[PDB]
């Protein structure tokens, strides 16, 4: 029940991190990684988060 | 594995009906028939497709989809199995009446409310004591048989309260709700 | 595996990468517009370049820049491969590497209409 | 009849060859008049379970 | 730019480009007919290797009545000034590398679309 | 059950009302129409009696029902003399019935 | 896969494909034709001699030159066929049984363009103006998938699948079993009018065609006849 | 190897909205087996487990 709180906070920070990656890509600021398209650098940042 | 499957509990496989009262209705709305059309008038007009047959052109597809849907929700010309799909992005209305299309019933949601109100629950609790049944819920225009090619343009809520309440918005344009 | 000093710096390893990957014209080209400009000084277009260099049909080919640099190519080598691949049956009239648009011009010289399409594919 | 002999041997060939190979490419398989093709000598030892 | 098919006037067939080898001009003659009409584009075939497409040309305005398509109120229209707008990504195959959004005004008789 | 009932009620009267009339020397017409079906019966040294599915299951019978159609023969020839010697209810075959359908006992 | 409604004719599939690569030629793989025929030949066989008129069936907006230059390559291809009649001779020259006279070949290529390809749009005497629209729609939808303006269809989507329950499963049998007994009452009218006697049908109706074909396929599970059960 | 794919048109189920790349809309199950899985992620967990 403290662990539950620690987990819910980690998960909410993560859902929040992927929202900003989505904003960045929606406004064209997610610059592609050199070796990948845009939809692959996006999906990589998301799967990393 | 994966090739042999099973129906879900409330799946209904549609048994098939004749497309002739639809063809006859659509004719006497404002359709325009395919053989008396100038090929220059298909550009800005949605193409109507009954059972795979491109029979017609229509200049206003927000009145057909709302009339066709009112007319299934009463069980009168369109039987309840028929499915009208409106693709917005390409201008196409497809109507299927044929058989073998698997479908399932969904509650209907008008603005953000359901149509299933406490009357129906009470009348339905007193079934088998008189004679109120599922066919009155379908005929009264409360549930609907939506199927898989038409399910791609519903905006479906999973539980009714909790997805049709008021927060930061997820969609606020739900059109169906799951039982 | 890179050999000498190329193995350390990413800059001198990058031109190896350019000297090995397959670049055709399609990767650097942007727009191919054949034209029947009869009088080569007439140039149905705004280009004052031919008028310094001097068949009635051409291939104005406008190249790309961020694709031409990321492989580091100049128009001299494209112009040279462009006549070495087809010999002296053609006469490319390249732009300069100061202008903003990267235009080539081909002309045949020596069923004639489709031929610039046949060699541009 | 010096013309029917040709058909007689064509059908003899079909029978003697589908005795030792029932699967031919582009040739009617010899079936039994129950409707099932035969098990030639090549099939008795062809694949798994030969 | 482009070239269109320009059709014959007699047989309504497709006119080919043909260079006039005497007066030094570009014509369009037919195959079935003997119809020569005089060109004006002096451009025959064009080819976009970049395949540069603008999506705002493909957006129909009828998308705004799509129940299944997200709605914002933070980008207002520019012609009318409505608050509601739908938005979607290119929604196209051959999307090169872009997750760019497109907006449509959710107000009838407007259908103004824009990109930010 | 709905699929079978729709086969029995429409699709059989559709398969048989659209098969073309056969002819063949003078030649005839021989037209099929209007099919009917009965309930599963057994001896239809015996007497026709309804088979109950459990009796059909225990004697290894086949719970089926027999089909009848009404065929009008028109054989027509010289002298313009045709007769529609129509054969009512002509046996066609036996059609097996799905249990607890609209046509099961 | 075009099909009408449980007709004694089965399903019959067109293919309006486009070649890989001049480049970009559209062909058509009609049924009962062994080779493939470029499409403008079909639109002329259906009877549209002009070139603008084929194109108004294919391209609804003549204002985007994007789709115009995609069908030029196939529009140049068949400039050698211009009237309807040489057009039928092109398709009619390809059948499974190509007719030895020309007129046999045009009677073929007129019969396959009215009953074999695209029946669901109609198999009547005059339906070419709506088989033309539905063909031009198939070409148009191919050109949208090639211009990349529309996503390709997924074979796994359940909207693209129908289930055959115990109804159509059996009406597929009862058509073949009802054609076999009209082949039996045929031979039995035959062996009997040729004696010049008169023929009776009570003995011509072989009852063991239905009663046993059904009972056979429902017993083994093989959905066919017993003579072709493998 | 990818996230749950867009099986309907531009969305993974009909509950979500077109073009939703978020974590819940593409398969990220965020419950545990002790709390149980939400209905959509029961389905995505089954697509994965297949
Ligand atoms: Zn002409
Ligand atoms: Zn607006």
């Amino acid at each position: 029940s403290k662990t539950y709180q620690d987990i819910q906070n980690t998960i909410k920070k993560a859902k929040q991190d992927v929202i900003e990656v989505i904003e960045k890509a929606h406004n064209n600021e997610l610059e592609p990684t050199p070796g990948n398209t845009l939809r692959q650098t996006f999906e990589n940042q998301v799967n990393r988060i | 594995v994966g090739l042999v499957k099973n129906l879900a509990l409330m799946a209904y496989i549609s048994v098939g009906s004749q497309p002739s009262p639809i063809l006859e209705f659509l004719e006497e709305w404002s359709m325009e028939n395919l053989e008396e059309i100038s090929p220059a008038a298909i550009a800005d007009a949605t193409k109507i497709f009954v059972n795979g047959c491109w029979v017609g052109i229509h200049k206003d597809p927000e009145q057909l989809m709302n009339t066709l849907r009112k007319l299934r929700r009463q069980m009168d010309i369109i039987v309840s199995e028929v499915s009208m799909i409106r693709d917005i992005r390409e201008r196409e209305i497809r109507i299927y009446t044929d058989a073998g299309r698997i479908c399932r019933p969904l509650l209907i949601v008008e603005k953000q409310k359901l149509l299933l109100k406490k009357r129906h629950i009470d009348q339905l609790k007193e079934r088998e004591y008189n004679n109120y049944s599922w066919q009155d819920l379908v005929a009264s225009g409360v549930v609907e048989y939506i199927d898989t090619l038409e399910e791609e343009t519903v905006m479906l809520a999973m539980t009714p309260d909790d997805l049709q309440e008021k927060e930061v918005a997820y969609c606020s344009t739900y059109t169906h709700c799951e039982i | 595996f890179l050999l000498g000093q190329s193995a350390r710096d990413a800059e001198r390893a990058k031109d190896i990468l350019c000297r090995l990957e397959h670049t055709t014209l399609r990767k650097v080209t942007a727009n191919t517009a054949i034209y029947y400009d009869p009088n080569p000084q007439s140039t149905v277009v705004a280009e004052d370049q031919e008028w310094v260099n001097v068949s009635p049909w051409l291939l104005r080919v406008e190249l790309d820049r961020k694709h031409m640099t990321d492989r580091k190519l100049t128009m001299e080598q494209i112009a040279e491969k462009i006549n070495a691949g087809f010999g002296d049956d053609l006469n490319c009239i390249f732009n300069d590497d100061n202008a903003e648009k990267l235009v080539l011009r081909i002309r045949i010289m020596n069923d004639d209409d489709v031929f610039l399409r046949c060699i541009e594919s | 009849a010096a013309h029917v002999i040709a058909e007689d041997v064509k059908l003899l060939q079909f029978h003697v060859a589908t005795m030792v190979d029932n699967e031919l490419p582009g040739l009617p398989r010899a079936m039994q008049k129950s409707g099932r093709p035969l098990k030639s000598l090549k099939q008795r030892l062809k694949g798994k379970e030969g | 730019g482009f070239v269109g098919i320009r059709f014959c006037q007699e047989c309504n067939n497709m006119l080919y480009p043909k260079e006039d080898k005497e007066n030094r001009i570009l014509l369009y003659a037919c195959r079935n007919c003997d119809y020569q009409q005089e060109a004006d584009n002096s451009c025959i075939y064009v080819n976009k290797i970049t395949h540069e497409v603008d999506e705002l040309t493909q957006i129909i305005a009828d998308v705004s009545q799509d129940p299944t398509l997200p709605r914002t109120e933070d980008h207002p229209c520019q012609k009318c000034g409505h608050k509601e707008a739908v938005f979607f990504q290119s929604h196209s195959a051959r999307a090169e590398d872009a997750m760019r959004l497109y907006y449509v005004c959710t107000a009838p008789h407007c259908g103004h679309r824009w990109t930010e | 059950l709905d699929s079978f009932d729709e086969f029995i009620q429409m699709s059989v009267q559709r398969i048989v009302e659209d098969a073309p009339p056969i002819d063949l020397p003078p030649r005839y017409l021989l037209k099929f129409e209007q099919i009917y079906l009965s309930k599963p019966t057994h001896w239809e040294d015996g007497a026709p009696s309804p088979m109950m599915p459990n009796e059909a299951r225990l004697r290894n019978l086949t719970y089926s029902a027999p089909l009848y159609v009404d065929i009008t023969k028109t054989v027509i020839k010289e002298g313009e003399e045709q007769l529609q010697t129509q054969h009512q209810k002509t046996f066609i075959g036996k059609i097996p019935i799905m249990l607890r359908s609209t046509y099961c006992l | 896969r075009s099909c009408l409604e449980n007709s004694s004719r089965p399903t019959s599939t067109i293919w309006v494909s486009m070649l890989a690569r001049i480049g970009q030629r559209i062909v058509a793989t009609l049924p009962y034709i062994k080779q493939e025929v470029p499409i403008i030949i079909v639109f002329r066989a259906l009877g549209f001699v002009s070139d603008r008129d084929i194109l108004e069936h294919i391209i609804y907006d003549f204002e985007d030159p994007e789709m115009m230059e995609m069908v030029k390559p196939s529009l140049d291809e068949a400039f050698v066929i211009q009237e309807q009649n040489v057009a039928l001779n092109f398709i009619g020259s390809r059948g499974a049984k190509p007719g030895v006279t020309k007129e046999k070949r045009i009677k073929y290529a007129k019969e396959v363009l009215q009953k074999e390809m695209l029946p669901h749009v109609g198999v009547s005497d005059f339906c070419e103006t709506k088989k033309a629209y539905f063909l031009g729609y198939m070409v148009h939808r191919l050109l949208l998938a090639a211009l990349g303006r529309r996503e390709l269809d997924d074979r796994d989507h359940y909207g693209n699948k129908r289930l055959d329950l115990a109804g159509p499963l059996l009406a597929f049998l009862f058509r073949g079993m009802f054609k076999n007994l009209l082949k039996e009452v045929r031979i039995y009218a035959q062996k009997f009018i040729d004696r010049g006697k008169d023929f009776n049908l009570e003995l011509a109706i072989k009852t063991r065609i239905i009663s046993d074909g059904l009972k056979y396929s429902l017993a083994t599970g093989n959905w066919g006849d017993q003579k072709k059960a493998h | 190897g990818k996230r749950i794919p867009f099986g309907f048109k531009h969305r993974t189920l009909p509950h979500f909205i077109k073009d939703d790349y978020g974590p819940e809309s593409r398969g990220f199950v965020e419950n545990s087996y002790l709390a149980g899985l939400t209905p959509t992620e029961f389905f995505f967990h089954a697509m994965g487990g297949r």
